């Protein structure tokens, strides 16, 4: 039984570009506040 | 009805409540409807 699988190298390319782009947590402020609760929901959040 | 320094209750953030609340202006609108660059913040909207 033979294969060739173009299916694969192309499935793995494009996984590969989205491990070495990471999404983790950033809390953007909302609208009409500025920058204070944003260190502190971050704090929490990088230590565990 | 100004843009200028509090002399009067707090005038900075304020609205018709009257003796009783929940009324506002009959005729709704305010603006020419617009769109482009969507942002979920008012700081957000200041970065770019």
């Amino acid at each position: 039984r033979g294969q060739f699988d173009v299916v694969r190298p192309v499935v793995r390319k494009l996984v590969s570009e989205m491990r070495q782009n990471p999404i983790d947590v950033l809390y953007r402020p909302k609208d009409g506040a500025r920058p204070d609760a944003a260190d502190v929901l971050m704090g929490m959040y990088r230590t565990d | 009805s100004e843009k200028d320094v509090q002399l009067m209750a707090e005038v900075v953030d304020l609205a018709t409540g009257e003796k009783q609340v929940l009324n506002d202006i009959r005729g709704r609108y305010e603006c020419y409807t617009d769109v482009g660059p969507s942002f979920q913040s008012m700081k957000q909207q200041n970065r770019a």
